[PDB]
């Protein structure tokens, strides 16, 4: 009897070690390191999209001006600007958390 | 930060000297470095400092429950062996009988 409760003993400590690692999903450290990259992302997004946006103050007026596709020669180059700057990016950082 | 600080001392008369949002095109300057250069920079920085901490608390919990694993073995051993020397008395009287 003493060495199966010794036994029980064992598989209790397993339990209680595994329950409190299972209900801990995410630590104290891991919230807080999850939540400074959440918003170091939030803060960089923010200044590749203000980044973008101020260049393209002076590119809107000749996109608007010009008629054409590669002949506008700056059209282009913003449109993609958005799609890498700030689509791809958005797209991988929420990916990532 | 000193390479910020340079490029932000650099604007100050640019930043006193108009009155307006976005219109200034300074402050979205500064405000591009410093949330790149410092604020995601560092949140970013911590987060690894802190995830990498939690990266041995995890591996020390994991190493706790091994640890406790052994010990109970060992436990329920000293069990096992009282129970043999009970065991062997038996044989010994059996031997008297």
């Amino acid at each position: 009897k003493t060495v199966l409760e010794k036994s029980k003993a064992g598989a209790q400590s397993r339990f209680d070690s595994y329950g409190k690692l299972y209900d801990e999903n995410i630590n104290a450290g891991e919230n807080q390191a999850m939540t400074l990259r959440a918003s170091a992302a939030g803060l960089t997004t923010a200044v590749q999209a203000s980044r973008l946006a101020g260049a393209a103050a002076d590119l809107v007026p000749n996109i608007f001006g010009f008629a054409g596709g590669g002949s506008r020669w700056g059209a282009i180059a913003e449109a993609t600007g958005y799609v890498m700057e700030f689509s791809a990016n958005v797209m991988n950082t929420e990916a990532d958390k | 930060a000193s390479r910020l600080a340079g490029a932000a001392a650099d604007l100050v008369p640019n930043i006193f000297g108009f009155a307006g949002g976005g219109s200034r095109w300074g402050a979205i300057a500064e405000a591009t470095g410093y949330v790149m250069e410092f604020s995601a920079n560092v949140m970013n920085t911590e987060a690894d400092k802190i995830s990498q901490s939690e990266t041995y608390r995890r591996r020390r919990q994991e190493w706790e429950i091994q640890r406790n694993n052994a010990e109970a073995e060992l436990k329920q051993i000293d069990a096992q062996l009282k129970s043999l020397a009970v065991r062997r008395e038996a044989a010994v009287l059996q031997k008297t009988s």
